[PDB]
């Protein structure tokens, strides 16, 4: 059955599953959670960093991508250090060449086809990280979500990673009120936090464990790490 | 080691089965097609089956014209069908660039069908599932029919027929010609050349046909052209008078 | 022996592809989208699920323009999609640049078909896994198309693909059987909401949106416009009418 | 035959104090006779505290202090938001121009 | 995308066999019957044209080829195989020689070439080897007639006669028998009429048999006079009324 | 152009009409002061119903015509029948593209039925115009202020053949790398009408 | 085009390209080297399957790879040479850009690191070969000698031995070997290479060949003659008991 | 994908050998024997012919006996194709060499190379072996008459006396026997001659199924002399030696 | 077969993961930091009593501000350390100052998942993963001492305390109750000494282990062998107290 049809991504099963990229998205499903949502202002990304042992330092989720768009990543983190490189370069390029910034719809579609050469050609392999990209471009406030089989989604907000389903529960409840946090980032910041203490169960968030990032009208996209998410708790 | 079925690698027995197995896609389209040739002209006529009511009649061919000369006949599922038409016809203008003719039908064929025997001997390029007959009308030559197969063979034929009825149409014009004692139908338009094809496909496969389930591809000097639905049904009703 | 069906290009005994095939399943498992071609131009929709709330509504496009008189919509791996309709805007540019016309919905087809054409010849590449239907207005008419994983393709008067193909393709064969004159542009995009609409039963345990679009030489000028505003309402409204 | 190269006049200046730093230029375009801008900044703030004026042939000038605003990009990227220090973006700066030591930028600049 | 198919298809067995190539040769077995008799002035290749219908014209098919005006080939196989083979071999003929020395190779170099053709099929990246046998005859100034065999293997011997293919074995001991060093090239020709009866099934005559011979300089197969030293081609086709003559001094 | 190359120097025109377009040119070439082909032909076929007046380099417009000759066969195989605007289009692309190292000026005349005529003008540097008619070669710098004041839209066969013929006999007159005949193709619904006028018809007139 | 991974990990974390290469030193003729105090000696047993040899010609079993270090080795003999003619280039290159030759370590580094290039490089396989290289730095006394593995694992020994059966001569050396009183003289250094070589080789002269490297490119091969000399005095250290 | 069908010709058995060189050495021990001798004043190349006839045309052959120089010789046993691939680089190497130094290319150098070239298709690239054997005779200036032997893996060795192909253990040991290091070339062809004799698979050892070669260097001259056997000369000094 | 750049149904690279086994069979590596410097201590296991413990490089200078110990197949680490000091130095050239630690660590492993049998993305060459990890260490003047933890994944962790290699599972848990944010260099050194000592299998000497540390005055340095003797001296002493 299944050695035959998932040894590449080039194989299709016989119900037309494409078993590569199917576990690949299993990587995600066991990476720690990040929560995005946004209002019409802001946009938001928290998330829950995991350690190996208790002497080590919580690895980074988040990525600056730009001045206005940025991500924060679930799975394998090598990767999401290959895809945030080249959404580095192509919002680069976007300023450089147009003297525009990158919209974040463009953004998606961009991600979305690098994912998918990795998912038709032989020897490949699909890319195994998830990606929340939150943004502030001329059309406003956005949250993206990225899925390795090339499937980006615009979002009100959402989650990935083990648990996610909890947080994307409250953020589904939470929806009217949220989408109407204008002019308050705090406040958009606790709902993201309070969303993403719905996936918890291990531990409680801390102040090593919480990642914050926050992007809006006049707010660059900004990294808040540790001792700047005390207040959030 | 028992992969030899998969690639273009002898068997045991020194068949290559990918070569076999290419020969019965041909007939996947159950549609069958057969070429005569004139005094001077070449026909094909070939059947056209249009099932599902949602598709344009228009678009429903398995004829290609590939140069202003020659004409091109698939017994063969489209896609590689119009893989095939797409190369013959850069081709054909290729040699008329560099060679300052015309290609010729069977050099065309012959082209084609050197293209197939690769795929026959190289691994990683499929065979394509389709059976070629290209007609003309050959300055040189007079009337042709080449066609070329999967395996990379091609010849030139007096007459000829493809898909999956060959054998009764075959078995019909090897009778007319056995009976005539020459290597083409004897008249002089090819308009009646047309009815003859049409008569003996009708004749052997013992079916009737009306104008949009025929298709008809006519190679005269220095053209090849299509039929359209009503130049058959004047074929067609000047046949339903000797029948 | 067996073993026929694990890389691409191979002819199993009987003469099919069968990675091709299997290509064809994850297009069935898809969204439902289907053209319908008009007396001066085409019409396309497409059923686009709703996984949740959260999505924001009228934001995730999946209908895509080639050039600017080409529609495309298709069913499957919606990256895959995306992969031919990239293919084919660089085909359309080449086109344009040296022959100065854009490209004629009769060339477009056989420029997309044989791309997906060659993804069926080696073992090194995996098939598209998606039905395109796609189509505009040219120099002599409207024009409809729909292309299948093994690169066939064909014209059409209607077309459907994904899980609601068949009620689609029942709906599709009433109105070309009804009205043989041609459909106007406002009907067929009406039309195309209702077939869509019911189409849509075929996989009744999520709410939807519907998205239209169409190229028409007399209310869009040849050029393909996605159905906004007054005129996308207008036709669900005749839909939701028309379902009971 | 093409001649790559003009020469957009302009004259700028840098002073160093023993708290503070000054890099002022004039603000006139010209190419030949003419006066092209009588408004066409010349020295720009790049970020990290270092402003940089490349004079001389305006579209090298132009080019050689695009490609350093965006080094100190590439430099936070790839270094934690790490400052890019004065001594640093000069040793950068070497290697952008001898990077075209065989087709100059016909500049000569001052951060 | 791309010919990933980097290795080789044939590789020794356990035994020291090279599958492929005996493969290959199988293929050559159930192909037609084809010979060569080297005669004191000539020599003669033929074999029988199977056609696989009676409506294909069996002449746009030629099984015996023209390599150079010296040097002609027929086989016993795969024929479109022998075909491309065939167009190599034409081609070789002059980038490695012609092109360089002003004049056609002789046969055993021209055979070299084909041989090493055939070898490379046998051991480079993601072919198999060309189904095929090949019998050449040919002439050249400094070694007279020769008629060589030329084996999937790339593989290739000088004979005196031989026959490849479905009746080979039967044919190749008429051979022996028939066979002398003191034979006229119309003696050859009947030989090998006879041997050829022998593997034909049914109808044998000028329309079903292809024989070709290298013998005399033809001048009037040139196409021009004026120039001495290139006294015409000594490769013949004999028609269809050229071997129903010899057919009928049976 | 390249010192010694056989140069078309030549008077050539193309005039559109009510019933389509016509095309002329004189018939000589160059190499210095000798005229190394008096009865050339410099309107050359790239398809049925297309045309070109080739000028300049003879080597170029022979090795450009040819190969939009091949690019127009190709076209019309996929595609169907190409418009003079496409096929002046392939022209310019190779013009344009290549500047460098072509002498080409060449004018490309076609019969559509859905466009009548039409003449393009794709001049030394590969830029593309398209106008009532169009005057190129080296003899035309003699018959600009003739054409201006001559010309008139929508003229007949015969007067447009007229035209065309008094043209070129004053830019043969004037011009010394022009001479030999006249040669003129007329493009129409009709067909393709090939025409000829010696010296002793047009040096008087 | 050919870049199929030949040598991967398999599940319990071991590359068996690299693990087979090894069982090829295995099977190769043993060599040894130990080092006296002002000297390397190198010690190779000669393959017996078949005789009739030319020995003026043969391949030797330890080659120069400059005036001042050699190689030798067990392995697939045809896989040793390539490694000899890479290390032999670069001893070249090192004295044209350097101007001063390698160093035995450096040689050694270099070698052993193509050795682990085919070990993680698309379409090939690693060498079949391990080795000794011996000799002096330049203007330095103290002696060197170092192997390499096919994993690409080098280092430096007092005395070591490889190829087939040296897991016996090993355990001679490792109770006949002390590092407070290194073979003093070549003499004595011979004798004890010897020695560990007539565990294994069963009595035979012409069986065992013997290569002493001295400081300042001073390298010599002893002959036939000169090593029975050695055989005979060793089997009465042994004969006189 | 294409791993699938990859033999993997450059893989180690668990056991540290080379398959497709072991299979290669299989196939070699079918082919005809070849023997070379080497003597104070010559060397003496002789081959067993495979695959003969009555019709076969002994006098236009070799297939066994190569010249690669005016100096050197080689006896070929396994695929006589692959062999003549490998025997064309090597007359090449050797032209190489003469053309930038001035001098005849010393034996071993010219088996080293081809060997290494051996080697190569032993350890990357992915294709199959050489299967192919080479004996080669040759003198130089430095060492004299020589006489070396290479196999599909590449490894050479020299020899006074050896044998490649079919009994190789047989002919060795027979060799072993009447060798004496002091011989003269008249009785190294007896010898060679002998041994074939004795180990021939065939009924008696007649002149069609051989090739024979010497390397001398006859003291009324001073080049060395390459000579290949005739048809007639091998049936006369089959006579004298005694095996009629 | 199954290709290199395959995942597992759970999700995990397939070499990836072996890669991960092959480092659990190599010699125990440790690093400890304090606000003193990092140390950096392996076990040298010799195959066999002749080899000359001296040349076991395990633990190797990357540039004066940064060291690094290395488990597995340390003959994988050679290209490592080659690439880790070329863009040391690089960045010297370029920028005129030290490359942090952080920054030469992830040079480093982005050539961890650059493997592949033509794995359509970019062109990574290499048909395997690495077979080695490495414990980085160093000071940089934004982020001080730090060490650092690069596997063949590509993910490199920050650590206080850190073993790799056979001992680890033990080590890493003797580590976990000795660490605190107050050791001082001598204290470290002295627990490394310790801990290595555990879990070894032969007994600890001055030949057979190896210290090093990194600190912002003196740099990188690794501690002959007498200064160790009188460490290891220092530690019978120490523990044979109560
Ligand atoms: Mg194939
Ligand atoms: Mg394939
Ligand atoms: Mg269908
Ligand atoms: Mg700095
Ligand atoms: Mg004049």
């Amino acid at each position: 059955f299944r050695n035959n049809y998932d040894g590449d991504t080039v194989t299709f099963s016989p119900t037309g599953r494409l078993f590569q990229v199917e576990y690949a998205l299993e990587a995600i499903k066991q990476g720690s959670v990040t929560v995005g949502l946004r209002s019409n202002t802001h946009a938001v990304l928290v998330a829950l960093k995991r350690n190996a042992d208790e002497l080590s330092s919580y690895q980074k989720k988040i990525i600056k991508c730009d001045e206005h768009m940025g991500l924060s990543l679930a799975g394998l983190a090598p990767d999401a250090r290959v895809l945030s490189n080249y959404l580095r370069q192509q919002c680069n390029y976007s300023s450089l060449v147009f003297n525009r910034k990158l919209a974040v719809e463009r953004a998606g579609h961009l991600l979305c086809d690098k994912a998918q050469k990795n998912t038709q050609s032989y020897g490949g392999r699909p890319y195994g990280v998830g990606l929340l990209i939150i943004g502030y471009d001329k059309s406003g406030a956005h949250l993206l979500e990225f899925q390795p089989s090339g499937n980006v989604t615009e979002l009100y907000g959402t989650a990935i990673g083990a648990r996610s389903q909890g947080a994307k529960t409250y953020l589904e409840r939470t929806l009217d009120t949220f989408i109407k946090i204008d002019g308050n980032p705090d406040e958009l910041i606790k709902a993201g936090v309070e969303a993403i203490s719905q996936s918890l169960r291990d531990e409680s968030l801390t102040v090593d464990n919480l990642s914050i990032a926050i992007v809006g009208k006049d707010t660059p996209f900004t990294i808040y790490d540790g001792e700047a998410v005390a207040k959030y708790i | 080691a028992g992969y030899d079925r998969h690639i273009t690698i002898f068997s045991p027995e020194g068949r290559l089965y990918q070569v076999e197995y290419a020969f019965k896609a041909t007939n996947q389209t159950n549609i069958n097609s057969l070429a005569v040739r004139g005094k001077d002209c070449t026909v094909v006529i070939s059947q056209k089956k249009v099932p599902d009511k949602l598709l344009d009649p228009t678009t429903v061919s398995y004829i290609f014209c590939i140069s202003r000369t020659i004409g091109m006949v698939v017994n063969g599922p489209i896609p590689d069908a119009r893989n095939a038409a797409l190369r013959a016809k850069a081709e054909a203008a290729e040699f008329r660039y560099k060679y300052g003719y015309d290609m010729p039908c069977d050099v065309l064929a012959k082209r084609m069908a050197n293209l197939s025997q690769i795929y026959t001997q190289r691994a990683y390029m499929r065979p394509l599932g389709v059976i070629l007959t290209f007609v003309s009308v050959d300055e040189e030559l007079g009337p042709s029919i080449y066609k070329t197969d999967p395996a990379g063979y091609y010849v030139g034929y007096k007459a000829t027929a493809t898909g999956p009825k060959q054998q009764e149409i075959t078995t019909n014009l090897e009778n007319h010609f056995k009976k005539s004692k020459i290597d083409h139908i004897n008249e002089e338009s090819w308009e009646k050349v047309v009815e003859f094809a049409i008569t003996h496909m009708i004749d052997a496969l013992g079916t009737e046909f009306s104008k949009n389930d025929l298709e008809v591809g006519v190679a005269t000097k220095d053209k090849f052209f299509t039929l359209s639905a009503e130049n058959i049904e004047e074929r067609l009703v000047a046949i339903a008078e000797q029948d | 022996g067996t073993g026929y069906d694990l890389s691409n290009s191979v002819f199993s005994p009987d003469g099919r592809n069968f990675q091709v095939e299997y290509a064809v399943k994850a297009v069935e498992n898809g969204t439902t989208s289907i053209g319908i071609k008009c007396n001066d131009g085409v019409v396309f929709a497409v059923e686009k699920l709703i996984t949740s709330k959260l999505l924001v509504p009228q934001k995730n496009v999946k209908i895509q323009v080639v050039d600017r008189h080409i529609g495309c919509v298709y069913s499957g791996l919606i990256p895959d999609g995306r992969h031919l309709v990239n293919r084919g805007r660089e085909e359309a540019a080449s086109f344009k640049k040296l022959y100065k016309t854009p490209i004629p919905i009769p060339a477009f087809a056989d420029r997309l078909g044989q791309y997906v054409q060659a993804h069926t010849l080696y073992n090194s590449v995996r098939p598209f896994g998606v039905s395109t239907i796609f189509g505009g207005v040219d120099k002599n008419g409207a024009h409809l198309y729909m292309l299948e994983p093994s690169g066939s393709y064909w014209g059409y008067k209607g077309a459907a693909t994904g899980k609601g193909r068949q009620s689609a393709k029942a709906e599709l064969e009433k109105l070309v059987d009804h009205h043989p004159e041609g459909l106007s542009a406002r009907e067929a995009v009406k039309q195309a909401a209702k077939i869509i609409y019911l189409a849509h039963e075929d996989n009744k345990e999520k709410d939807f949106e519907l998205e239209i679009s169409w190229c028409s030489l007399s209310e869009t000028n040849g050029l393909h416009k996605f159905v906004k505003g007054d005129l996308l309402q207008e036709a669900i409204d005749f839909a939701q009418k028309e379902i009971n | 035959q093409f001649n790559p190269y003009g020469d957009n006049g302009g004259t700028i200046l840098g002073i160093a104090g023993e708290d503070f730093a000054v890099l002022a230029g004039d603000t006139r375009n010209i190419t030949d006779y003419s006066i092209n801008s009588r408004y066409e900044p010349k020295v720009f703030d790049c970020g990290d505290n270092i402003v940089m004026s490349a004079n001389g042939f305006a579209a090298d000038g132009d080019a050689l202090v695009k490609r350093f605003k965006n080094s100190v990009k590439w430099y936070h990227f790839d270094h934690n938001d790490k400052k890019l220090s004065i001594n640093s973006a000069a040793r950068n700066i070497q290697h952008l121009l001898y990077g075209k030591r065989f087709f100059p930028y016909y500049v000569h600049t001052i951060i | 995308m791309t010919d990933r198919y980097s290795f080789s298809l044939t590789t020794f067995s356990p035994s020291g066999k090279l599958g492929q190539i005996d493969y290959a040769l199988t293929a050559v077995k159930q192909g037609v019957t084809s010979l060569g008799i080297k005669a004191t002035n000539g020599v003669v290749i033929a074999t029988e044209k199977k056609s696989s219908s009676p409506l294909a014209m069996s002449e746009t098919l030629s099984k015996v080829s023209l390599l150079t005006p010296d040097i002609g080939a027929v086989y016993s196989g795969m024929g479109p195989d022998y075909r491309v083979l065939v167009d190599k071999s034409r081609k070789v003929a002059h980038t490695s020689y012609k092109r360089i020395y002003g004049e056609y190779p002789p046969t055993k170099l021209l055979v070299s070439e084909v041989a090493k053709i055939m070898q490379e099929a046998t051991q480079s990246g993601g072919v198999r080897p060309f189904g095929v046998s090949l019998l050449i005859a040919g002439h050249d100034e400094f070694n007279g007639f020769s008629l060589y065999q030329v084996d999937p293997s790339g593989s290739y011997f000088p004979w005196k006669a031989t026959a490849i293919g479905k009746g080979s074995v039967a044919a190749k001991t008429f051979l022996e028998k028939r066979w002398n060093d003191e034979l006229e090239l119309e003696d050859a020709i009947h030989i090998a009429l006879l041997t050829l009866k022998e593997s034909v099934e049914g109808e044998f005559n000028g329309d079903t048999i292809e024989l070709a011979i290298i013998g005399d300089e033809n001048p009037d197969l040139l196409g021009y006079t004026g120039i001495p030293t290139d006294k015409g081609p000594r490769f013949r086709k004999l028609t269809s009324q050229e071997i129903n003559d010899r057919l009928e001094a049976l | 152009l390249k010192k010694g190359e056989v140069s078309l120097g030549a008077s050539i025109m193309a005039v559109t009409f009510k019933d389509g377009v016509i095309l002329g040119a004189d018939s000589r070439t160059t190499t210095g002061a000798y005229i190394a082909n008096r009865v050339t032909d410099k309107l050359t076929r790239v398809h049925d119903k297309i045309w070109c007046c080739r000028s300049g380099s003879a080597a170029d417009t022979q090795a450009i015509a040819d190969i939009v000759q091949y690019h127009l066969e190709l076209y019309t195989s996929q595609y169907g029948t190409p418009s003079t605007e496409t096929a002046a289009s392939v022209f310019k692309e190779l013009c344009y593209e290549n500047k460098d190292n072509l002498t080409a000026g060449i004018i490309v005349a076609g019969y559509d039925d859905k466009n009548k005529g039409e003449v393009y003008t794709i001049p030394l540097g590969g830029s593309v115009h398209k106008l009532p008619y169009a005057i190129a070669g080296s003899g035309s710098t003699f018959i600009y202020g003739y054409c201006d004041k001559n010309f008139r839209e929508n003229m007949s066969k015969e007067e447009t053949v007229d035209f065309i013929k008094h043209s070129l006999s004053q830019a043969i007159k004037w011009d010394g790398s022009s001479g030999g005949v006249i040669r003129m193709v007329v493009l129409t619904a009709a067909g393709v009408e090939r025409l000829i006028f010696y010296p002793d018809e047009y040096e008087q007139l | 085009g050919y870049d199929r991974a030949l040598s991967i990990f398999s599940p319990d974390g071991h590359i068996f390209q690299v693990e087979y290469a090894l069982e090829a030193v295995k099977r190769g003729t043993c060599a040894v080297g130990v080092k006296g105090k002002n000297c390397v000696v190198l010690g190779c047993e000669r393959r017996s399957t078949l005789k009739l040899q030319d020995t003026r010609i043969t391949p030797s079993k330890v080659s120069k790879i400059d005036s001042h270090v050699v190689l030798s080795f067990s392995g697939l003999n045809a896989d040793s040479r390539i490694l000899i003619e890479k290390a032999r280039v670069e001893a070249q290159s090192h004295r044209l850009t350097l101007e001063d030759p390698v160093t035995v370590e450096y040689l050694t580094r270099y070698v052993a690191g193509v050795q682990q290039r085919y070990t993680q490089s698309g379409g090939v396989r690693p060498f079949g070969v391990s080795t000794l290289i011996a000799g002096f730095d330049p203007r330095d006394d103290e002696p060197k000698l170092y192997q390499t593995e096919p994993s690409g694992i080098y280092s430096s020994w007092s005395a070591q031995t490889i190829g087939r059966n040296s897991k016996t001569v090993r355990e001679f050396l490792e109770k006949n070997y002390d590092r407070k009183e290194p073979p003093a003289t070549v003499e004595e250094c011979v004798k004890l290479t010897v020695r560990s070589l007539l565990e294994v080789v069963q009595t035979g002269a012409k069986n065992i060949e013997i290569t002493v490297v001295k400081p300042d490119s001073d390298i010599v091969a002893l002959s036939s003659e000169e090593i029975n000399q050695y055989v005979t005095q060793i089997e009465q250290e042994k004969q006189e008991q | 994908g294409s791993r699938r069908y990859d033999s993997r010709t450059t893989i180690f058995s668990p056991e540290g050998r080379l398959y497709q060189v072991e299979y290669a050495l299989e196939s070699i021990s079918h082919a005809g024997t070849a023997i070379g001798i080497m003597a104070s004043d010559g060397i003496v190349l002789a081959a067993e012919r495979k695959v003969t006839s009555t019709l076969l045309e002994q006098d236009t052959s070799t297939e066994k006996l190569y010249k690669l120089n005016d100096k050197i010789a080689v006896a070929v046993a396994g695929l006589t194709a692959d062999a003549e691939i490998l025997i064309n680089t090597a007359r090449i190497h050797a032209q190489n060499y003469l053309k930038t130094y001035n001098e005849d290319i010393p034996v071993e150098i010219l088996v080293r190379r081809l060997s290494d070239i051996k080697q190569g298709y032993t350890q990357h690239g992915g294709l199959r072996p050489f299967g192919v054997s080479f004996i080669y005779a040759g003198y130089d200036d430095r060492y004299g008459y020589q006489l070396y032997t290479s196999n599909p893996s590449g490894n050479y060795t020299g020899w006074k006396a050896i044998s490649v192909g079919a009994n190789t253990s047989a002919a060795q040991t027979l060799l072993q026997m009447d060798y004496k290091d002091d011989m003269k070339v008249d009785d190294a062809i007896e010898l060679a001659l002998k041994t074939l004799s004795k180990t021939t698979d065939s009924s008696a050892l007649t002149y069609d199924r051989l090739e024979f070669a010497t390397i001398r260097k006859g003291a009324n001259d001073g080049e060395v002399y390459q000579k290949i056997f005739k048809p007639q000369e091998i049936k006369d000094i089959l006579v004298k030696t005694g095996i009629t | 077969d199954r290709g290199v750049s395959t995942f597992s149904p759970e999700g995990r690279l397939f070499q990836v993961e072996y890669s991960l086994e092959a480092i659990k069979l190599g010699s125990t590596a440790i690093g400890i930091a304090t606000k003193e410097g990092v140390v950096l201590g392996v076990e040298k296991r010799a195959t066999s009593p002749l080899l000359e413990s001296d040349s076991i490089e395990k633990i190797v200078e990357i540039d004066r501000h940064i060291g690094c110990a290395m488990s597995g197949l340390t003959a994988d680490a050679r290209s490592m350390i080659e690439h880790a000091r070329t863009a040391a130095v690089t960045h010297n050239l370029y920028y005129d100052e030290d490359i942090n630690v952080e920054s030469l660590t992830q040079s480093v492993c982005d050539l961890a998942l650059r493997f592949g049998e033509g794995a359509s993305g970019e062109e990574r060459l290499m048909s395997r993963p690495f077979g080695v990890a490495l414990l980085i260490a160093g000071h940089d003047a934004d982020d001080g001492y730090q060490l650092f933890h690069a596997e063949p994944s590509g993910t490199f962790y920050r650590y206080n305390a850190k073993a790799i290699g056979s001992g680890s599972e033990g080590a890493q848990a003797e580590l976990l109750n000795e660490w605190h944010s107050s050791l001082t260099l001598k204290e470290a050194e002295l627990l490394v000494l310790k801990i290595l000592k555990q879990v070894m299998e032969e007994k600890l000497d001055e030949n057979n282990a190896q210290l090093s540390c990194i600190t912002k005055q003196d740099g990188f340095k690794i501690y002959d062998n007498e200064k160790t003797a009188e460490l290891i001296k220092e530690l019978k002493e120490k523990e044979a107290a109560e």
